[PDB]
């Protein structure tokens, strides 16, 4: 039940092992039933601002004519 | 083209000549309750054209020195024909809404009104005692309320106002007005439109509410920039407010509310 | 939590496309980059928005409340549960109208002698009982209640790593509110002033429930006091409907303002 | 449309919502010199983006009673940032330009500028000397000058000025100023446009000169109609003339030119 | 961090090729072996530079700060972040100009009565809150900014292994400068002495912040001193640019000497 | 996630186990997403001096005469 993912490394030391391999991988293991147990897992999703930036009913280009 | 539009809901229809678009709040059209976010399991009654149609609410007068105008939905709304019949008359309501604010001048007329669709809308009170706002003055209705340059603490303890004093700068609940712009919004600017639009989908941390104890959205006017005209320091032009209830459902009949006034 | 996007060059322009010009008052917020304006080179983008992430703001165990407890009723306290005894937590929740996760609770407990020469006491164990809005709130620091048959309890002993507990997404709707406006009753016609009163922005009376916390040593004659400093973390963060931040000093529970009105200081407006 | 526009030139944007369309003169967009065409050997020098941008020279004022004004390129733009630096550093250098002229006014103002782009644009001088006007007075810079009514001779033998007589209708040089619109230009009538935008290619009988010695390009600007408004005798609006120069080389890299001055 | 080669036997020589001889005006160093100059054996190598390498070379956690709090406004304490409070570390570094690593922060917590025979505390436990520079600085021991809702903390147990968190490369530069030949502002022509002065080699005011310590426990009339030990280990270590040593006494936070400036001793020239 | 790397053996006991198998080798994995709380693998590379010690534009050979 061991989940492994990658880290983003940051400072690389002077080593092969700083860019590949399982010493670039980090691995978790749930312990608990419920899921509040849980730490994050932080690979967290981004998404489309345009529901707060660009509320328009009417869709516009930026180089055409805003009002027409 | 963006400016000309006509907007027909049940046995109503507003055209307008100098639009700026139409703002659709967070992208959400309005929309009935589906099977998988459904609650209460009575038999849902939709009035549909009864109620999903445009009522005008009283207009306001905008002069040199209006600080600002607020409402609050569905309240602004509960005497509004049969909208209000079925919001008495059941324990449950849900609704969105097409919010139309009309206000036209000339050529050589300048302002600008902020019109700003707030969900939880909650205000300031005037008093030490927090939430002290009583339920009346919380709910005036189609009439609504206004902003106020200042605050200004009611001191008559015998004979509390329990009202709300919302600071218009300080947007009537504490955080600066220039950020209100992160809720969705449109600016009618004399020189560029006679209107401003707005499409509301329900709002709530529930699928359905009571709507004589809660009001989903805030309905916020602001002159961004003061009205001014010729040379006349006397100069004043109406803003009348025309909105439409959407995709009505009601839950949970019973006899009607009436609830307690002034 | 990505990437951006590059930079791409952009030569001179002279067309009928003006990206520079627009009309707020649609409002929409113009998405120009700075290609649009001015002659650009090509740049990789290295930088990311990993940091700022809904999840990465909130990820932080912020200071909620600091319950007292008196060994020598001051032998038990009961603390309402909130987040608003605090301002810092409270702020950056209120950019949000509505929120749902989970929550992480950590307990750091001091204790001292409030003589300097007098005294002397064992090590203290602590028990931290949750009493969920219905439960019965114990009279006495010794009463039944304590035997939490049903509530959840923690007992720490003093000089332990700090205490730790997970609690699940336990709203009765489907997102927490950070705002209500509206009542819990609504006055109805006929029925006195008294009647159908409610607090304006409140839902009900007991939202969450209280923590209910003693020591549970024998107490001694001798003076102690010890401090339980509740730290929050709210994880499997999501959030709807972003508000401006408080501006002015909070003033109670709601959105209520009194004191610092003016809250920008005084620059010339052709000064840098 | 033909009336809206936008120019960006290294970090320099220009917008405009009132053009009359843009002329290229002859139908040459600016270019730098070929190798079939090339003189110079060395290798030269292109400031590209920082040269190449738009430069804003002194606003002038047009009043019912302007007769019009003139200015020089590369002339005018002498001691504009990195282009003059590179224009003073070098014996020779070769440029094309974009002129935007802008004038904005009102509905109920009337007038109408002639904007012409001439090479070679040869003055007519004050004395009885031929050929007298000296240096400092042909090259005036960023200032430029101005037309006149009539032609008024210089006297002073003991001082004589050795400047220029333009006299308007004989557009500054002898011939008449109606037949001026077989250069490149574009004419700013208040009821039609904002400005006028000229994108001229370097003209010449070489393929590089010195600039200091010679002026290419002379930008001519007259009233064709006056300047009116309302009922008001006193009517001012500014011209304000923004340059940018195009496809700059240059060649001979020494010590700086330091030119004599007034 | 590897093998050296082996020494390959060589015999003598009467050649046209003179490696002996050189020319060290080119700026280069003459790579010679002993068999270039004498006769050699074959000798197969088998030592390493294995603790030579850059990592090795600052793989310890030496002392950066000895921070101290009186808990009997002392009942809180700040330090600015640097290396150049301890002479050490900060000599290794500067064989480098630049650098780049992540650190390891392990705090060694000592404390004592200072009273021999008078006072008595309960086990206490410190807070060490990291104040980027921007944050509120605390101005009480108990002020609303140790809330930390953003900041990071650490809650220390006295009496519990020393505390260990890390830290990734946080600079704003590619790299860290040990050495910066420049100034913060340009002084311009016209503007008042006062205006456009800072100091020499110096770049932000507040580069990394500073921590601050203080004991949760309510304090008691006894006297009492804690001091923090802060140790610092670059670990993912790369450097650029080596330097020559520090030769004489450290004068301040830059290359600013005064006293021990005739480091080296007397010998003869032709003494062994 | 196991990241398994062998040991240079210095002392060496008089078993089989100093010499071969496992027993010469260690294992290791990241906890951490952050690569900054990992430790250093030591596993580190060398290069070339000739940057600092032949810092010069035209190659010469020790064999050959410097000043040429
Ligand atoms: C929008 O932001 C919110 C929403 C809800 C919140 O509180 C809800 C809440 C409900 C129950 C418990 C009970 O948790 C505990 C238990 Cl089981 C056992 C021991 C100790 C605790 Cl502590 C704690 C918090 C807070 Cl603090 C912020
Ligand atoms: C070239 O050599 C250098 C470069 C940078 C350095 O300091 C940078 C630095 C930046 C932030 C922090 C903050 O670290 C901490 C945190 Cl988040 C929480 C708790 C405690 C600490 Cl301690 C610590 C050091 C040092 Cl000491 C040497």
């Amino acid at each position: 039940g061991a989940q492994v993912s990658s880290q983003k490394v940051g400072a690389h030391e002077n080593s092969n092992r700083a860019y590949g391999g399982s010493t670039i991988n980090y691995t978790t293991i749930n312990y608990y039933r419920d899921s509040a147990s849980n730490a994050a897992s932080k690979q967290d999703f981004a998404q489309d601002p345009s529901k707060f930036t660009e509320p328009i009913k009417d869709v516009l280009i930026k180089t055409a004519p805003t009002l027409n | 083209s963006v400016r000309v539009m006509q907007l027909t809901l049940g046995n109503s229809t507003i055209t307008t000549q100098e639009a700026a678009n139409s703002v659709v709040a967070y992208g959400r059209w309005p929309e009935y309750i589906k099977d998988s976010e459904a609650n209460p399991v009575d038999q849902p009654t939709e009035p549909d054209v009864a109620a999903c149609r445009f009522y005008t609410l009283d207009t306001v007068t905008w002069r040199k020195e209006s600080r600002g105008w607020w409402w609050k939905l569905p309240d602004a709304l509960k005497d509004m024909g049969l909208f209000g019949q079925n919001m008495f008359y059941h324990y449950l309501g849900r609704a969105g809404y097409t919010v139309h604010v009309q206000c036209n001048a000339s050529k050589f007329h300048q302002g600008a009104l902020g019109v700003f669709a707030v969900p939880e809308m909650c205000l300031a009170g005037d008093s030490t005692t927090h939430m002290f706002t009583k339920y009346e003055n919380a709910n005036p209705g189609e009439k609504g309320g206004e902003f106020k340059g200042s605050f200004t603490l009611d001191t008559n303890a015998t004979n509390p106002a329990r009202n709300f004093c919302p600071v218009d700068y300080l947007f009537g609940s504490g955080v600066l007005a220039g950020n209100a712009f992160v809720y969705p919004h449109q600016i009618i600017n004399l020189r560029t439109n006679n209107c401003a639009t707005l499409v509301l989908p329900y709002v709530n941390s529930l699928s359905i509410d009571s709507m004589t104890k809660h009001n989903n959205w805030g309905i916020a006017i602001l002159p961004l920039a003061p009205l001014d005209f010729a040379t006349e320091s006397s100069t004043e032009i109406p803003i009348t407010l025309t909105i439409a209830p959407m995709c009505c459902e009601f839950n949970g009949l019973r006899n009607i509310t009436v609830p307690r006034t002034q | 939590a990505n990437n951006l996007p590059d930079t791409q060059s952009s030569g001179p322009a002279h067309s009928k496309e003006t990206p520079a010009l627009t009309a707020v008052e649609t409002g929409a917020t113009n998405p120009l980059v700075p290609s649009d304006t001015v002659q650009t080179r090509h740049v990789i983008q290295k930088r990311t928005r990993s940091e700022s992430t809904v999840e990465s703001f909130f990820a932080r165990g912020a200071c909620v409340a600091i319950i007292e407890v008196d060994n020598d009723s001051k032998l038990f306290s009961v603390w309402k549960i909130t987040y608003k005894d605090t301002v810092q937590l409270r702020r950056k929740l209120e950019f949000f109208t509505y929120s749902r996760f989970d929550m992480e609770f950590t307990f750091v407990v001091t204790s001292n002698y409030t003589d300097a020469n007098n005294g002397h006491a064992l090590n203290q164990v602590y028990q931290i009982m949750y009493i969920p809005p219905g439960a019965p709130i114990p009279g006495k620091w010794n009463d039944y209640t304590w035997q939490t048959s049903s509530n959840p309890s923690v007992f720490y002993t003093y000089g332990a790593p700090p205490a730790r507990i997970s609690v699940p997404y336990v709203g009765i709707a489907n997102a927490y509110s950070h705002f209500y406006d509206g009542f819990a009753k609504v006055p109805l016609a006929g029925q006195a002033s008294t009647e159908g009163d409610s607090l304006y922005g409140a839902a009900s009376l007991n939202d969450f429930g209280s923590l209910a916390v003693r020591v549970v040593n024998d107490h001694n004659p001798t003076k102690l006091t010890s401090k339980i400093r509740v730290y929050m973390k709210p994880k499997h963060v999501r959030v709807w409907c972003p508000r401006p931040p408080r501006a002015v000093p909070y003033y109670g529970p709601g959105v209520d303002y009194k004191d610092g009105l003016a809250p920008l200081p005084g620059k010339g407006l052709t000064t840098y």
